[PDB]
């Protein structure tokens, strides 16, 4: 089943070229992966750590910082962002 | 570990 995502989700998902307004979690986490390479948003030396304190990503998931171990608190962020 | 090897291992 396709998910829609809230406006900012979206709007994040679209500037790194995605057109729809729904999307499959695996297309979500596609995006959202493109995002935080594209504007470097992992520690280069602690690759695992994503910084988003000073970005859109920060205000939309609601943390400073996460882990890309945590699986589980990674999909919880993302579900708060979906209707 | 790389970030992009790393979150192709969310799913």
């Amino acid at each position: 089943t396709l998910v829609r995502p809230k406006p900012l989700l979206l709007k994040l998902l679209k500037s790194v070229g995605a057109q729809k307004d729904t999307y499959t979690m695996k297309e979500v986490l596609f995006y959202l992966g493109q995002y935080i390479m594209t504007k470097r948003l992992y520690d280069a030396a602690q690759q695992h750590i994503v910084y988003c304190s000073n970005d859109l990503l920060g205000d939309l998931f609601g943390v400073p910082s996460f882990s890309v171990k945590e699986h589980r608190k990674i999909y919880t962020m993302i579900y708060r962002n979906l209707v | 570990e790389t970030f992009s090897d790393l979150w192709k291992l969310l799913p």
